[PDB]
């Protein structure tokens, strides 16, 4: 690792500083430095590794997108033969986008989910394990794709698990992973009333528990609940 | 696309 | 170059599936490729390249002036001090820009303008040469800084002559061309009366040569005729 | 910033 060198609080910094310029290339370059120190993280220093992959593996998923959506043309009847650049191209998104989904998969393996005990640490890296293996999904079409799509179920169903047990229904970590797990669901696991049903019973049961937030709280909690009721609104 | 957070 | 086993044509299409998915290092990547290929470029590919590495750098001076400005805040009566970390990741992407500034200048000096006889060849290379000079002198701070301002005036400078004996005063690359010539005199040779009167100048020579243009034509002059009045405004 | 092209 190239951090090696560099103190455990200047990554920290120099993340902070990467969000701000909007790099987040290097905002994720000094957080896996940050990790590899071998200390656990706070909820800050959490929330800044994660800011930092989600907007890389977002943009690669963007362009996958696009790539996808051009090769998917040229193979429809009556196209021209483009030769074999627009496959080549998307397959190299594609891979430099497992190999960051990788990456994120094995810092949580080693080690920020074994040495996680308490509720808000644990259920963040479930949710996040969840994440990146559904993004290895959205993109898998071989021998192991139906095990892909298991290893997100099975980290989203621990975290769902544990933030019913130690998480007000409010907790925006809970609503988060609620929210990302039903849309496993609909567009991952074929599964589009099992969303349906997470996104409601979610929303209910955040709304039943508002009364007892502060308003800085309220606000959070809302937000995706907001979210949530979206997305219902798409699939109804 | 579907939120996520 | 990683690029030197693949076709010239791929690199060409695969830049343009770069575009599309606003890839632009990729896309870079590719022309830069294309370029070492040998071959003079079209018109077609000298916007291609152009186009690449204007996203690429535009992005790291974005970033670089939210750190200086984070360095110079530092730096005030009152500041706590940091420690050096926001210097060094405002080096860091200096040093990253410079690269990416020496790359396309290299690539202008080996071999596309000593290449480029046409006008419209020629005048947009030299363009991009004064351009990426200017980059340079906007994070430039030591003993060749004077060096670096007077490179970029010179290409600028015989980018002018060429232009005003062989194009005429609407063709779109000798506007933008005194577009930018017109903001380096402002903001990087602490000349803003010669920035206002290029800008004037152009803008009024265009204008009385608008009659001859087809109306396809007409909108790309105009377009860049709104810019050089976009910064007079800003400027008087 | 001004505009450039
Ligand atoms: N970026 C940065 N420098 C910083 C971000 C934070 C920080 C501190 C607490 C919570 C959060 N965020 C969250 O716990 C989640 O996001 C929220 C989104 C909307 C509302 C509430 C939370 C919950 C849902 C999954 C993703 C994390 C961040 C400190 S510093
Ligand atoms: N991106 C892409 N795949 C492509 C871009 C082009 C293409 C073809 C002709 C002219 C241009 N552009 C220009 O000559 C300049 O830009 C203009 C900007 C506004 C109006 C008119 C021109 C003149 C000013 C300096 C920068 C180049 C591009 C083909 S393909």
């Amino acid at each position: 690792g190239a951090m090696g060198s560099m103190e455990r609080a200047s990554l920290i910094q120099k993340a902070k500083l990467a969000e701000q310029a909007e790099r987040y290339e290097d905002m994720a370059a000094f957080m896996k430095g940050a990790v590899e120190k071998g200390e656990e993280l706070s909820c800050e220093e959490r929330n800044l590794l994660s800011v930092a992959y989600k907007n890389v593996v977002g943009g690669q998923r963007a362009a996958w997108r696009v790539l996808s959506s051009i090769e998917q043309k040229s193979n429809e009847e009556g196209s021209e033969e483009k030769g074999p650049e627009v496959r080549e191209y998307r397959e190299k998104v594609e891979t430099e986008l497992q190999g960051v989904c990788d990456t994120v998969l094995g810092l949580l393996d080693s080690h920020l989910i074994k040495e996680a005990g308490d509720a808000e640490s644990r259920v963040f890296y479930l949710k996040m394990k969840g994440d990146y293996y559904r993004y290895l999904a959205e993109v898998a079409t071989g021998d192991d794709k139906k095990r892909i799509i298991d290893s997100a179920r099975s980290a989203y169903q621990e975290a769902m698990d544990i933030s019913k047990k130690e998480m007000p229904p409010t907790n925006p970590i809970r609503l988060g992973l609620a929210l990302n797990f039903s849309v496993f669901h609909y567009e991952i696991a074929n599964s589009p009333e099992e969303a349906i049903s997470l996104a409601k019973t979610t929303f209910d049961e955040a709304m039943a528990d508002l009364h007892t937030l502060s308003e800085d709280s309220y606000k959070d909690s809302t937000l995706i609940m907001q979210l949530l009721r979206d997305n219902l609104t798409l699939w109804t | 696309f579907p939120a996520t957070v």
